[PDB]
């Protein structure tokens, strides 16, 4: 509702002119600029020592891809290819086959980290809640081969993070 | 001998202590790169400084997308770098093109132009995960320079 | 009822569907479209400069500002390109669209003397689409490479391109270009059967 | 009544002659000021192979559009923009092509 | 007059497109000497660069014979 | 006094009256039966009747203009250039140009 | 010295009032693990009877009418007065 920026020359005569002239003959505003930085030094630095202190995070966080399973064994993923179609990077590749014993499950399951923008659609499009995004950062590699995750073999190694996953999903059902 | 092996540890420790980067912008990643400067996730706690110094710098951190126009631009910079040099691909674009992998104008993830030593996986590479671009690099310096 | 949006200013805005049409040139008007309080006018390519001088500093319609200069590429028609001049009035607070049509390779009358911002968007269309503009000062490639073949958007050629792969090979400084191999794009055949909408289907 | 781009039928060919005249004088500038790379003689042969592909002259509009395109891709090296030998290299040198033969292409793998 | 007939003949023979016995002074490049349509543009460019570059597109059509080309350059 | 834009911070009255009287003569050269002459005249004479009624009033400057009096004159300055361009290149009177091919629906 | 009592006088003295609202400012009223499990409320649907999609049209009125081939586009944008909270 119309604010203005310019003051349009506040100085008029004697008292209002000389003090504005004072901050050009001597400095004062440099001392006033020094004052804000002085108070900033004395207050404690808000720093986190990474290998010992950790930065604050959420109950629902996306970063690491790992496929969950049922409490009584059994691979939770069904090979719907649903998560493939939603995937905006088209990162997740899937080949489906029957497991010779009635059940319809996975054979090839590559989610390459060369692609994937960590959007978390595959977390939210899965009807069985197979892919749950684990709060992890510890996956920096030397090679591409070491980076792109293979057919479930490195994703079912996400069972080592499933203790956090089962606790963090307790915020997902009945959302936050 | 034992004296030579311990001396090679001191040369490796000189780089393990301090790494001075030439951080490439040209990305949404560049903001998360600027979050290293942010006090909450401090990086000047290490021997790393945001003075850059393009000719002097050791470890160039390629952040994000590399287009065909910027493809010869980054290569000529890498040649001007001193011999103990490392390349950190920061973000999914710098790895293998997170998005824009199937686009015409984007080079498919840095390695086709410049060799990458340490890969940082995340789109917005969180300042938590980005401290594996320093500490894991410092851990990886063993080299085993025998002769 | 909760969930839909209500419209009331449609009749007040429909008056311009008569006003600009009552000027009545075969040189300009042709077809007038108006829906959800927005006006679409498609104008013959021969007149673009005399059309955009109008709606500029005119007492009834004072736009003065050009925000978007988007172009629609469509292979169905003989006239392939549908260049849309999107105008915005700051005095009257209303938006209008000045649509045009150009075929495979024909120059349109460029709005450089009318708008000073047009030239940057005009270079963008010549890059992406290949539509040349007459009476234009310094037509240059901005988004494309300095040695790029074809036009990046055109629906004639694929998404991945042709000179996509770039190696730092056996030659010390020269970056390779002409290799055409890439990882395959999974073109999903997604198109739902049964027409979802009435008042859109046309008889053959 | 109809657009003509720049020239009508005959004058469009003279614009190509004007384009060939300008681009023939710019190959010493792309060696001494830019980089040696290959040769002065092979650089002039690189011009001839480009125009031999455009042997299909049928419309004044098609020719003129190629002239305007030619007044940008070859104008790029006159007022020198960022290329640095990696860009502005039209001739393929890195990749070796397979010859068009029924016995050669079938042995390697084609179609 | 003597310099124009000596410099242009030496420049035409150096191009190696036509034999010295085939083209001497009066033998035209259009039919007699045996030169292509692109070769006529190349020969006119090489002859202008040696003596003094001032060749327009309109004069290129008139310049077909080497004797006529020497007269056009002198005038 | 201070104008918003780069237009001079001054209010020249009757200078606006000169410009509006000039453009009425410009409109009556070639278009006479055309609607462009018909529609512009009924807006300009409507404004001229309100300018002549109230001199140097802030309410008079606010009449279908919004901003300053100099800004209203700037909104009529290029209107003379628009009228002159309409006289040189005229689509208001003739209609002869070719209709497009029957395809516009998406 | 690292004692807060003497330091708080210095930071208050050197340009502007401080004391309250620290640089870190994550001491009190920062709830960890959010809250006990909540129940998300339902909208105008979910409850049965008179929940037809015939009434909830959504995507129905969309067809564009072709028009024709002194009037203003809108009542002119009148300028708003200066702010009462701050004049300049
Ligand atoms: N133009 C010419 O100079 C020329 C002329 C005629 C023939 N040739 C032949 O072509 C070849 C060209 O190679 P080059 O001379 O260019 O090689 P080079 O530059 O001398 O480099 C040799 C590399 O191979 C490794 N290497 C060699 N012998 C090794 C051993 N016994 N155990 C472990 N690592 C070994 C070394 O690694 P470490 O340092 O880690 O051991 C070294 O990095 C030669 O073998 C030569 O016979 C060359
Ligand atoms: S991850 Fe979920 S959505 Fe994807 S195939 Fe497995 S069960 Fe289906
Ligand atoms: S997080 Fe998004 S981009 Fe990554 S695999 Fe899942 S759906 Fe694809
Ligand atoms: S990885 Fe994500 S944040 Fe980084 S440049 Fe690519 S899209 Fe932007």
């Amino acid at each position: 509702t119309y604010k203005y920026v310019n003051l349009r020359e506040p100085s008029m005569d004697m008292k209002s002119v000389t003090d504005r002239a004072a901050q050009t003959l001597l400095w004062t505003e440099l001392i006033r600029g020094l004052g804000m930085t002085l108070s900033y030094l004395f207050r404690e630095p808000a720093t986190i020592n990474y290998p010992f202190e950790k930065g604050p995070l959420s109950p629902r966080f996306r970063g690491e891809h790992a496929l969950r399973r049922y409490p009584s064994g059994e691979e939770r993923c069904i090979a719907c290819k649903l998560c493939e179609a939603v995937c905006p990077a088209q990162a997740i590749t899937i080949e489906a086959e029957p497991r010779a014993d009635g059940s319809r499950r996975t054979t090839r399951y590559d989610i390459d980290m060369t692609k994937c923008i960590y959007c978390g659609f595959c977390q939210e499009a899965c009807p069985v809640d197979a892919i749950v995004e684990g709060p992890n950062f510890e996956f920096s590699t030397e090679t591409h081969e070491e980076l792109l995750y293979n057919k479930e073999k490195l994703l079912n190694n996400g069972d080592k993070w499933e203790a956090e996953i089962a606790a963090n999903i307790q915020a997902d059902y009945l959302y936050r | 001998e034992y004296v030579v092996a311990k001396l090679d540890d001191l040369i490796n420790w000189a780089r393990r202590s301090s790494l001075w980067p030439m951080t490439f912008g040209l990305a949404c990643c560049a903001v998360e790169m600027m979050h290293m400067a942010a006090p909450r996730y401090d990086m000047d706690r290490f021997g790393v400084v945001f003075r850059a110094s393009p000719r002097q710098s050791d470890v160039m951190i390629v952040a994000g997308t590399l287009t065909n126009k910027m493809a010869p631009a980054l290569r000529k910079v890498y040649d001007q770098m001193p011999e103990p040099r490392y390349v950190v691909s920061m973000g999914s674009c710098a790895n293998g093109g997170g998005y824009y992998h199937y686009s015409y104008s984007v080079v498919r993830g840095c390695d086709r132009i410049v060799p990458v030593d340490i890969y940082v996986p995340g789109c917005p590479p969180t300042a938590e995960a980005l401290l594996y671009g320093i500490l894991q690099l410092q851990k990886k310096i063993k080299r085993e320079k025998r002769l | 009822t909760v969930r839909p949006r209500n419209d009331v200013a449609h009749k007040q805005l429909s008056a311009f569907g008569e006003y600009v049409a009552e000027i009545l040139p075969k040189y300009v008007q042709q077809v007038q479209v108006s829906c959800f309080n927005e006006l679409e006018i498609c104008i013959h390519p021969d007149g673009v400069i005399p059309v955009l001088t109008f709606l500029r500093d005119h007492s009834n319609a004072q736009f003065k500002s050009l925000a978007d200069l988007t172009a629609v590429d469509i292979p169905t028609r003989q006239n392939r390109f549908e260049i849309v001049y999107n105008l915005l009035s700051l005095r009257f607070n209303s938006r209008i669209r000045v649509k045009t049509y150009t075929d495979e390779l024909t120059p349109i009358e460029s709005s450089v003397p009318v708008y000073k911002a047009a030239n940057w968007y005009e270079r963008e269309i010549w890059d992406m689409f290949g539509v040349f503009f007459a009476n234009h000062p310094d037509l240059r490639r901005i988004l494309t490479d300095y040695g790029f073949e074809g036009h990046p958007f055109r629906k004639d050629f694929p998404l991945s391109g042709y000179v996509e792969l770039r190696y730092d090979d056996e030659v010390k400084r020269v970056v390779a270009e002409p290799v055409e191999l890439a990882q395959e794009f999974r073109k999903f055949d997604l198109n739902s059967p049964w027409e979802a909408f009435p008042a859109y289907r046309q008889p053959p | 009544v109809k657009p003509i781009f720049s020239r009508d039928m005959n004058e469009a060919k003279r614009r190509v002659r004007e384009l060939y005249r300008a681009w023939y004088r710019e190959v010493p500038n792309t060696v001494h000021l830019f980089q040696l790379d290959i040769s002065v003689k092979q650089g002039r042969d690189k011009v001839r192979e480009m125009f031999k592909k455009n042997a299909h002259i049928t419309d004044p509009r098609v020719v003129d559009l190629l002239v305007i395109k030619g007044k940008m891709e070859l104008e790029e090296t006159i007022k020198v923009w960022k290329q640095r030998t990696h860009v502005m290299r039209f001739f393929h040198e890195t990749e070796a092509p397979r010859p068009k033969d029924f016995l050669s292409k079938f042995y390697v793998g084609h179609d | 007059l003597e310099g124009i007939k000596d410099r242009v003949l030496y420049v035409l023979k150096l191009y190696d497109k036509i034999d010295p016995e085939k083209l001497s002074v009066n033998s035209h490049f259009m039919k007699d000497l045996g030169l292509d349509s692109l070769d006529q543009v190349e020969i006119i460019m090489a002859m202008e660069d040696e003596f003094g570059f001032e060749i327009p597109d309109i004069d290129a059509e008139k310049l077909m014979c080497p004797q006529e080309i020497v007269d056009y350059i002198a005038d | 006094t201070g104008l918003v834009g780069l237009a001079v911070c001054e209010t020249p009255h009757e200078r606006l009256k000169i410009l509006y009287t000039k453009i009425l003569d410009v409109l009556g050269h070639i278009p006479k039966n055309a609607a462009y002459r018909k529609y512009t005249e009924q807006i300009t004479n409507e404004k001229l009747s309100m300018v002549k009624a109230e001199p140097d009033v802030k309410k008079l400057e606010e009449r279908l203009q919004g901003g300053q009096i100099e800004e209203v004159i700037l909104q009529a300055e290029n209107e003379l250039s628009l009228a002159r361009k309409m006289i040189q290149w005229k689509p208001w009177e003739p209609l002869v140009e070719e209709p497009p091919a029957s395809q516009w629906k998406w | 010295a690292s004692a807060t009592r003497f330091i708080q006088w210095l930071r208050n003295w050197a340009s502007g009032r401080d004391l309250q609202a620290k640089l870190q400012l994550r001491y009190q009223e920062i709830s960890k693990r959010t809250q006990p499990p909540p129940k998300l409320p339902v909208g105008p649907s979910h409850k049965l009877s008179n929940n037809y999609y015939c009434t909830r049209d959504g995507r129905r009125e969309a067809m564009p009418p072709s028009i024709v081939m002194a009037v203003s586009p809108a009542p002119p944008i009148k300028r708003w007065e200066l702010s009462q909270d701050e004049p300049y």
